[PDB]
RNA sequence: ACCUUGUUCAGAACUUAAAGAGAAAUCUUGAGUUUAUGGACUUCAGGGGGAGUAUGGUCACAAGGCUGAAACUUAAAGGAAUUGUACACACCGCCCGUCGCUCCUACCGAUUGAAUAAAGAGGUGAAAUUCUAGGAUUAAAAAUGGAUUUAAAUCUCCUUAUUUAGAGGAAGGAGAAGUCGUAACAAGGUUUCCGUAGGUGAACCUGCGGAAGGAUCAU
RNA sequence: UAUCUGGUUGAUCCUGCCAGUAUUAUAUGCUGAUGUUAAAGAUUAAGCCAUGCAUGUGUAAGUAUAGGAUGAAACUGCGGACGGCUCAUUAUAACAGUAAUAGUUUCUUUGGUUACAAGGAUAGCUUUGUGAAUGAUAAAGAUAAUACUUGAGACAAUUCAUUCAAGUGAGUUAGGAUGCCACGACAAUUGAGUAACCAAUGAGAAUUUCUGAUCUAUCAAUCAGUUGGUAGUAUCGAGGACUACCAAGAUUAUAACGGAUAACGAGGAAUUGGGGUUCGACAUCGGAGAGGGAGCUUUACAGAUGGCUACCACUUCUAAGGAAGGCAGCAGGCGCGUAAAUUACCCACUUUCGAAUUGAAGAGGUAGUGACGACACAUAUUGGAGGGCAAGUCUGGUGCCAGCAGCCGCGGUAAUUCCAGCUCCAAUAGUGUAUAUUAAAGUUGCUGUGAUUAAAACGCUCGUAGUUGAAUUAAUUACUUUGAAUAAAAUAAGAAAGCGAAUAUUCAAGCAUGGGACAAUGC
RNA sequence: UUGAAAAAAU
RNA sequence: CGACUUUUAAUCG
C-alpha cells in the first residue's frame, strides 16, 4: 500500500465510448443498492 | 567461531541448504577446555566455572567409554570410582565408588 | 480424468498446454530481456512500401545506448539522441 | 530483532483500546508489570465473568465443565461456550 | 448333411428417415442421448511460416528414428458447400523451383578461438580468539614466543551464466514490373499424394509398397 | 451490463487469428481557474559519494573546597542491541495459521523472601609537554564515590550420592530428609539506593510440531555426518550441534537431487456474473543486510558495523613522518536510465530514551516542489469527421509523389481518409501516444474447448505407478453441522474523508461436537 | 502422335 | 527527347 487514508471513485465511464441511442439520452458536463437488494432477493 | 545451527547440515534426503544469512550469536559455541578453574561469562550474565586442570575431588559412598585416548582428561562417566558431575562445566570433580 | 481425486493430472495437464499459448510464453521466456530491443521498458533513447502500395517511406536507423543494437525506426509525420516508442501492434 | 522492542505502532496497538488509525503514528507501550501488554491498559469487549474471548464483558452461571486431556477444557455458561482462561 | 421357413447371440456390412446432430459434406451399430453443458481412463491441438529446422540428449553399422525450440516474418492460411476445379480481372487464369540484386535475423565457427562474472577438492595463509610459556612495569599485569579453533585473502584443476571472433562459412525471411523452364490446380495433358531408394540447373523423374483426399460407390 | 464490432469470398456458412473496446499503473505529447486529500530514485547501478545534521542524558535524594539551595566540567550510572533505511540474499529455507517448551530464558517494571563506619588511587584540579592533525597523546603533585575492595550485623541458590513423597492427561515432579562440596548477602549508600533467590511481566524472546509456494525431465536417481544407536563434549538449553566407538541406513515418479527467477514472505491490491488471472520493494507483522567475506569486544540482549581487528576493493587529509572512513538515516551531488522532490524550520502532536515532569530525537509535526492518482468545483484544450465509431457526399493544392492509415484501406491530377481554410463530433481542465495487468477469452477450457474433412486419436497390443472401479449387511479417516479460538489496517458494512458498528470475514491446516447416507483404509 | 508462355496495381 | 497506354513497366525511333 502506499496511504493510510481511504479513497474512492465516485464514477465509472460506459463501456461503449459512441452510441448514440446514449448520446442523446445523457444529452456542467457528462461526469450501489441495487445488487445490495439483490443478494438478499 | 564454533557454531551450533543446522544451517550448515544436510537434509534428511540429502540436500544441501542454501545460506540465507550470516553466523548469529545465540549458535555460539565455544572450544572445549579439556580437563586434564578459570570462569566463562556465559549469556545472560551466569558464569560458568570452566576447570582447566585439577587433582583433587569430592566423592560419595583408566577407562573412557567414549574415547579411549582420553585415558587422563576428566569427564562424566569416566571411570579413576565413576565421575558423575560434569567438570568442564560445574569446576569441579564430583564422582561416587563403583 | 474427471474423478474427484485425479486433482493431480488435470493441474499437470494445465501447466503443459499453457506452453503452447504464443502470447503467455512469450511473457515467461527469457527473450523479454535479451532479445526485446527495448527490454520491458516503454521507450529507449537512442542515437518502399509492400506490393498494393507505391512511394517511399522515409525511415532512420539508431544505435540505442544501453544495449547497442541497431533497429530501424519510422518518423512521425509528413515531412517529418532520439526517443523511440513501438508501434501500434506490440513487438 | 537484536534486543526487546520498545516502541509500539498505533496500528499494531490493541483493538480494544479504541485508538484511531490517523492520530499518530505511534501508541504508547505499556510497561511491564502485573498485566501483561495484551490484557491491560496503560460486552462490546457460581458466576464467572468472561475476559478473554468471544465472550468477554459476559456475566452469568456455568452448567458444566467438559474436559478434554489432550489440548484445553471448556466451560458452558448461562448459553454460550469458553475456555476456561476467560 | 445341402437347400425352404421361425426363434432367439456373435461378426462384416447395406437400404429409408418428416427424427437427432452438424458449418456443411455427411453421420445413425454415432460424428445421437452436449449451453437442458459432468459415465470411466489415456493421448494430442492452439492463426500461418521459420520447422520437425538449430542446440542438447539418446538409440542404429549407416540411412536415419525418438525428444525438440527460439530469433525473425506475416493478415491471413484453411474447411464445406453456391462432372472436376487451388480459377472469379474468371485459362490471354492461377501458380512452382533454381538463379540474378539489396537488407535483416538466428546457427556454426581451423584462428591452440578466446575472454569475463559466479560454484567443489588440494596448497599457501592474515587476523582475532582458547590454552600455554614469559613477567617489563606496580598478587596484578603489558610487549613477545609456541600449540589449537574460527578462518579472510590468494594459487591449481573442475562445475553455470554474459560477451569478442576472420578466412571458413551455411540456412531462413522481407522488398510492383529481372532470367530459365511447366512441376501443381481440368484426366493440368505421364491422375495425385505418402514412405523409402537412387539420379538430376531447377521445378522434379524413375523403381518397390501403400492411399483416394480418383477420373470408378456400378456388370 | 452474465454485451461485442471491422477484416480471408463474386456471394454464403465456419474454424481461426489480427485489429478495434473498456480498465489499472508507468512513462510521455499538447494544455491548465480554484479548494481538499495524496504518491514521489524501487525496477536501470545492495553503484560511488563532496557537505551539514541524524544520541546523548542531572534530580532534594551517587561523587563536587570550580559545604545555603543552586551549580558547568569530570568520575560513576543508563542508553545508543529501540528507533530509521533497503530488498541484495533466500525454493520447505523464510513466512502464515496451529501446537509444545515436563527442552531453555535474562533487561526493565511489579509482588515476595533471605561496626560511631574499615582500607587504599583516580579523573576533572594544578605542572611540564609533544606532533600537522584526528573524538591525538606523554610526565608529575594532590582529592571523593552508590567507582574498587576488606570487613559484620546470622541465611538464599549451584553440583553430587542416597531416600520420603501430593499438581497435572502425564513426572523418583514442585517439596521434605541425610552428607558433602561450591557461592554467600539485605551498599561501612544518599536527601531514595543495594546483593542473592521465588513469581509475574512472558501468549514475550529463542528453538520446535502439523499443513500450505512460482517455472522446469533438454534435471532420474541422490546423500557419507549422510540416517540411526551408545558415551562424552559444547551450548542459556533439546539435538550429529561436535568428538570417539557401533550399525547401514535416509529420500525418490505422490517428482527426490538439481536448475531458473527481472523471488524477501504474509496481511493485501487490480480486475472480475459464478469460477478465476495478474501483481504485493514499498503504511502494519515477521525475515535478512549495512561495499565484500571473516574474527571479535562490551552487555541483560549484537556475530552491532552512525563499535573494533585483518584481507580484498575504494574514499579522504597530509607539513611527506603519518592519518579516517563507510548515506541501503535526512537533505543533497554524480552515474544509470524512458522513469522519480528542499543541501527548509521546530520538538508544538504521537512516541521513545535519559541521573528525568525541564534535556534530546532529519523519529515525529510544520512548511517547499509535486496534471502519479482521488473528491468537489469557474469559464479551453485534446484528438477526430470512409468503416469499426459520433461527426461534412463543404472548397484549394498535391497527383501511387509527398503522405495518411493501430486493421480494412485512401492517394496514378474531380481525394467523404493527404496538406491547408471553414463547420460539427466526444470528453473536458483534461485529452492524445507507447508498454504492460485484467475483462473481452467458452482463443487454456473445474464450471468450459476441440481432435472424419479447419490445428490436433500414439501403427498396434501388453503392462507398472496414477485415476476410476456392480449389487448386498438395521476402528480410524474422509464428508457434513455446530462451536472454540482467531493483529490492526484494509474489503463490504451499522463528496472522497474522519471516527467504536452484533460489525461478518480470512482460506489451507489444527481442536471440540451432533450425524453415518455416499466413500477409503483391515476386521 | 506433338499443343510452352501472357509484366504491377485499379 | 518523343510515341505509346487508365496509369506505370518496359519497348520504338
Ligand atoms: N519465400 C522463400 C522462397 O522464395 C523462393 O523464391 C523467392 C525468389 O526467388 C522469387 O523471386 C521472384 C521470381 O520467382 C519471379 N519470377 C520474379 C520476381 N521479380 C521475383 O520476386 C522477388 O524478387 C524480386 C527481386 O527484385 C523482389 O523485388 C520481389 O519482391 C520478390 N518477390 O520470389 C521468392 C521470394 O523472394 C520461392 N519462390 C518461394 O516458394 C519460397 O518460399
Amino acid at each position: 500500500g502506499r496511504c493510510l487514508r481511504n479513497h474512492s471513485i465516485t464514477y465509472k465511464t460506459p463501456k461503449v465510448p459512441y452510441e448514440r441511442e446514449r448520446f442523446d439520452a445523457e444529452l456542467k458536463n457528462k461526469k450501489h443498492m441495487r445488487t445490495i437488494a439483490k443478494v438478499m432477493l | 567461531g564454533i557454531t551450533r545451527d543446522s544451517r550448515h547440515k544436510r537434509r534428511a534426503t540429502g540436500g544441501k541448504k542454501n545460506s540465507m544469512q550470516k553466523k548469529k550469536k545465540n549458535t555460539m559455541g565455544r572450544q572445549p577446555a579439556n580437563t586434564r578453574v578459570h570462569d566463562v561469562r556465559c549469556r545472560y550474565g551466569i558464569i560458568k566455572r570452566r576447570a582447566l586442570r585439577l587433582e583433587n575431588g569430592n566423592f560419595s559412598w583408566v577407562y573412557n567409554a567414549s574415547d579411549n585416548d582420553f585415558v587422563n582428561t576428566l569427564v562424566k562417566g569416566a571411570i579413576i570410582a565413576c565421575i558423575s558431575s560434569r567438570p568442564g562445566q560445574t569446576g569441579s570433580v564430583e564422582g561416587y565408588i563403583l | 480424468a474427471r474423478g474427484l481425486h485425479a486433482a493431480r493430472k488435470m493441474l499437470a495437464q494445465r501447466r503443459a498446454n499453457k506452453w503452447a499459448d504464443k502470447e503467455w510464453k512469450k511473457g515467461k521466456l527469457v527473450t523479454r530481456y535479451k532479445c526485446n530491443p527495448l527490454g520491458t521498458a516503454s521507450h529507449a533513447k537512442g542515437l518502399e512500401t509492400k506490393q498494393p502500395n507505391s512511394g517511399i517511406r522515409k525511415c532512420v536507423r539508431v544505435r540505442l545506448l544501453k544495449n547497442g543494437k541497431k533497429i530501424t525506426a519510422f518518423v512521425p509525420r509528413d515531412g517529418s539522441e532520439v526517443l523511440i516508442s513501438g508501434f501500434g501492434r506490440r513487438g | 530483532a537484536r534486543g526487546p522492542r520498545h516502541h509500539l505502532k498505533r496500528l499494531n496497538a490493541p483493538h480494544h483500546w479504541m485508538l484511531s488509525k490517523l492520530g499518530g503514528t505511534f501508541a504508547p507501550k505499556p510497561s511491564h508489570g502485573p498485566h501483561g501488554m495484551k490484557e491491560c491498559l496503560p460486552t462490546k469487549r457460581n458466576t464467572a465473568m468472561m475476559i478473554g474471548g468471544n465472550g468477554m464483558g459476559r456475566v452469568g452461571v456455568i452448567v458444566k465443565r467438559e474436559v478434554h486431556p489432550g489440548s484445553f477444557e471448556i466451560v458452558h455458561i448461562k448459553t454460550f461456550t469458553t475456555r476456561l482462561n476467560n
